[PDB]
């Protein structure tokens, strides 16, 4: 016997107090370490509802992050209101690691085990657990990196599909790996991604497959963004301390949807790396030391995608998806989607 | 698009009367439905969101309630201040409207009629203007006669809003011609058809 | 919680317009802001949506390659552009903010008072106000009827007031026309008592702001 309640959660990770990189040294001094044998009980006949779009989880998630990086990232100027601010801005060591969200004596976290949930409805599957599973804070937008797959077939997240303000979440079944690449050694800012376009191809039209499931055999179609900031117009996310801006167009060929020359092979996103950058805590504008030397390197799994799609009419032929991201809630909400802070009553 | 359909069109009722108005959806919306108020010349006013929740700073004497597909907004005592259209809306998929005005008992209208001007003849324009005077209900049809003969597509009519005291209404229907076609004609009448009118007034006047 | 948007603009076909809203009382980058406008004669459609953080959008499917919707993160002001006028795109755009906050449930409030916006290849031409003079038509007894009539004025709108505004009873200034010309007509009529007449002075009071005209029409009946 149980309700549903809110109530304030603590962090659990396995960050070493040596460490100098930014997310061990939040997690240290802001989290416990990590339960050395974590509890799981399955609750039979149990049927209970979840709801990824209202869950407090995702709002407390959320003021972690912001602490992190308010703490973390120290730019050269601060751009925010009329009031500029100098300070010292060293580059720093940054990679995200996993955190787990506990909830204290009292409460526990439902979770659901459907292979087949879209993040809303009933479950027939619960479990209870203290603990979630190690979740990466991972700030990206348009694509979800080192993130968690969906078992069995690709997942269509939306609270509702009819609201076109909503953005969507796509929830995928095979991870695909994005190399992103600063050559050393002559624009120190000139950087582009390798991704395997067999691989992301074959994906991206599974994914158009299942959108058409949702939408009553419709034409899907992607396009880039209709506007905004080169934050969400772009694949935007951070490696080691270095803001990367990447071109996703090639990401959403509708012609390699439909056994051509061209969609198969390494497909080369052009990027670049910006000192001045827009803030996603909705601050303002932030500058930065320009790029450090050497070889600056990332390999992230794409496992899922954020998109919005397109409202108006004269339609009915086609509907229209373009790239979307912005509001970082979205992508905690593609992790805890599977679970929900109770009260036992 | 959302199918949206609100019930009956106009809505008449007396000062501190009971009101509701319908919404039908083409689909299920749960509880997403809101409701605005419209007057002319003023932005709409969020009354009712979720279905049911009153918007804060609206008064209680506005009620909202439905499911699905049947929604309905209530007004429980009806005030001068609420005359205006009322919306039940989905996203950015917006409702008929429904207008609402205060019922008086019926009132004829006062007619009169306005020959053009000396200083409007100079200039070679013509222009008839046939009042309409404190009525109720605003469902009024005026027609124009020149000569004896029907006229349509040269008359452009205005009304204002309804009065917030007397709950009466006023149009002003204009007649505009050349004064090559002014001069043509000698009889120029005004037509009056309303429901506090057991035979329809018709004012008119000779050139000259 | 204020939406304050710029002032009337009038546009020649084909030309472009910005038009401006500036937020008041609230955390600008905690709302989404959406874009509407009403025909005269037609219901509200929905242009677009902003996100004032990163700017994003969402355009509506008729209007994409025409419009443009912005915003200062700062001075906390969103920004309309439509490029391409039309005759058909003359109308009331509003702003309105979405109240429910970050679970976007469309919970517009507050709005724009409403910018008025009129693609037209007329220019600005001042009224000509005509006298509305009392005759023999006389209805409920002594009351007669007299009035202004305000012909061939651009752009909206005008202000019409009787003897300095000394003078409200039985005024009806009725909702001005758009005649086939292009250009407004309005007419505004007052009923008073008949033997006020000749005694009393009658005097309309016409502004017309666009073309700085102010007009002292005295009425008084023919002979
Ligand atoms: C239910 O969840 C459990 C874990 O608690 C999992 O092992 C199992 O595969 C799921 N299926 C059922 C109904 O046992
Ligand atoms: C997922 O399935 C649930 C089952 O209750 C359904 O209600 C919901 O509409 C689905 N989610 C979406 C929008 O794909
Ligand atoms: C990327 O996916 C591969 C398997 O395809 C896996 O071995 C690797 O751990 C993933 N990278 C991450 C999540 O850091
Ligand atoms: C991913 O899901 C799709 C259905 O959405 C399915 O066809 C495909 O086989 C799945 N991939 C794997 C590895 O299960
Ligand atoms: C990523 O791309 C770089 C540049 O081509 C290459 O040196 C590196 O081997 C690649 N890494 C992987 C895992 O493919
Ligand atoms: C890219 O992916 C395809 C399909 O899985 C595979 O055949 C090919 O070997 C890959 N190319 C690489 C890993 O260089
Ligand atoms: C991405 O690249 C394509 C192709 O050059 C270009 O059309 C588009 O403008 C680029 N997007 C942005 C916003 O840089
Ligand atoms: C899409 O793929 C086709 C394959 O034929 C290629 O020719 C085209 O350049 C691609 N379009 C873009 C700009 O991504
Ligand atoms: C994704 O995970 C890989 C492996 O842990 C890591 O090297 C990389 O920095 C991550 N990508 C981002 C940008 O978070
Ligand atoms: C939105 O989702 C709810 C369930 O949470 C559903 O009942 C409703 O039909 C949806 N609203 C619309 C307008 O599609």
């Amino acid at each position: 016997v149980w309700k549903d309640a809110d109530t304030t959660l603590f962090c659990a990770s396995d960050a070493k107090a040596h460490e100098t990189e930014v997310h061990n040294v939040w997690a240290t001094h802001a989290c416990v370490p990590t339960d050395p044998n974590p509890q799981e009980i399955h609750l039979e006949n149990v049927t209970e509802n979840f709801n990824m779009w209202k869950n407090n989880m995702v709002e407390q998630m959320q003021e972690d992050v912001i602490s992190l990086w308010d703490q973390s990232l120290q730019p050269c100027v601060k751009l925010t209101g009329g009031s500029v601010i100098k300070q010292a801005c060293p580059k720093i060591s940054f990679d995200p690691i996993p955190i787990h969200y506990c909830t204290p004596a009292g409460y526990v976290i439902l979770k659901c085990n459907d292979k087949n949930f879209n993040g809303t409805g009933p479950c027939k599957n619960v479990s209870s657990v203290q603990c979630t599973h190690g979740i990466k804070p991972v700030v990206s937008t348009q694509l979800l990196l080192n993130g968690s797959l969906a078992e069995e077939e690709i997942i269509i997240r939306s609270e509702n599909l009819t609201n076109n303000a909503k953005t969507i979440i796509v929830h995928l079944n095979k991870s695909v790996e994005i190399n992103c690449t600063r050559p050393s050694n002559g624009d120190i800012r000139k950087a582009y991604c390798e991704i395997n376009g067999t691989k992301w191809n074959k994906v991206l039209k599974q994914v158009t497959e299942k959108l058409k499931e949702h939408f009553n055999n419709k034409t899907i179609i992607f396009q880039p963004p209709s506007g905004g900031d080169l934050e969400i117009t772009m694949h935007s996310f951070n490696c080691r301390g270095e803001f990367f801006y990447c071109n996703t167009t090639q990401l959403f060929n509708n012609t390699c949807i439909g056994t051509m020359k061209g969609c198969n092979g390494t497909i080369t996103l052009p990027c670049k790396i910006k000192q001045i950058i827009n803030m996603w805590q909705g601050t303002g504008q932030a500058m930065y030391a320009p790029p450090i030397d050497g070889k600056i390197n990332c390999v992230s799994n794409i496992t899922g995608i954020l998109l919005t799609r397109d409202g108006g009419a004269n339609n009915t032929s086609n509907e229209t998806f373009r790239p979307g991201g912005g509001n970082i809630k979205d992508n905690w909400r593609s992790e805890l989607y599977k679970y929900k802070v109770v009260q036992i009553e | 698009d959302i199918q949206m359909t609100q019930s009956p069109s106009s809505l008449s009722a007396s000062v501190g009367d009971r009101v509701t108005i319908n919404c039908q959806a083409g689909q299920g919306i749960g509880s997403s439905l809101n409701w605005y108020q419209k007057k002319p010349g003023r932005a709409p006013k969020l009354l009712v969101h979720g279905a049911s929740n009153l918007q804060r700073g609206v008064p209680s004497r506005f009620s909202g309630s439905g499911f699905h597909t049947t929604f309905t907004l209530t007004i429980s005592s009806l005030q001068p201040d609420d005359v205006a259209t009322y919306f039940c809306a989905v996203f950015q998929w917006f409702g008929p409207g429904t207008k609402v005005d205060i019922k008086r008992t019926v009132a004829a209208p006062s007619v009169f009629i306005f020959p053009p001007s000396d200083e409007q003849l100079k200039s070679g324009t013509a222009s008839v203007v046939c009042l309409l005077n404190n009525f109720y209900p605003r469902e009024a049809k005026v027609q124009w006669k020149v000569d004896n003969a029907l006229q349509s597509g040269n008359s452009q009519e205005s009304v204002t809003e309804q009065d917030s005291k007397d709950s009466t209404y006023s149009l002003s229907s204009t007649l505009t011609l050349s004064k090559a076609d002014y001069e043509k004609h000698k009889v120029y009448a005004c037509e009056v058809t309303h429901q506090g009118l057991r035979s329809p007034v018709t004012k008119s006047f000779n050139r000259g | 919680q204020h939406l304050v948007q710029s002032g009337t603009q009038v546009k020649k076909p084909g030309a472009s317009v910005r038009v401006s809203c500036q937020a008041s009382g609230y955390t600008f980058t905690n709302y989404i802001l959406h874009w509407w406008r009403q025909a005269p004669g037609q219901g509200l459609e929905w242009m677009g949506l902003i996100k004032p953080v990163f700017g994003a959008v969402n355009y509506a499917r008729q209007f994409q390659g025409r419009i443009q919707l912005t915003r200062d993160i700062y001075r906390e002001i969103a920004f309309l552009d439509l490029s391409g006028l039309r005759s058909d795109d003359t109308a009331v755009y509003y702003c309105a903010r979405d109240e429910s906050g970050d679970d976007l449930k469309w919970h517009l409030h507050p709005w724009g008072q409403g910018t008025q916006v009129i693609v037209s290849p007329a220019s600005t031409k001042g009224p000509s106000v005509f006298p509305l003079a009392p005759s023999s038509k006389s209805t409920s007894g002594g009351t007669a009827a007299l009035g202004c009539l305000v012909k061939d004025y651009f752009p909206e709108p005008v202000t019409v007031s009787w003897n300095s505004g000394a003078l409200t009873s039985g005024v009806h200034t009725f909702p001005a026309v758009l005649q086939s010309s292009g250009l407004y007509s309005l007419s505004s009529v007052v009923t008073v008592p008949s033997s006020s007449l000749g005694t009393q002075t009658y005097i309309c009071n016409v502004n017309h702001k666009p073309s700085n005209t102010k007009v002292d029409k005295k009425v008084e009946p023919k002979s």
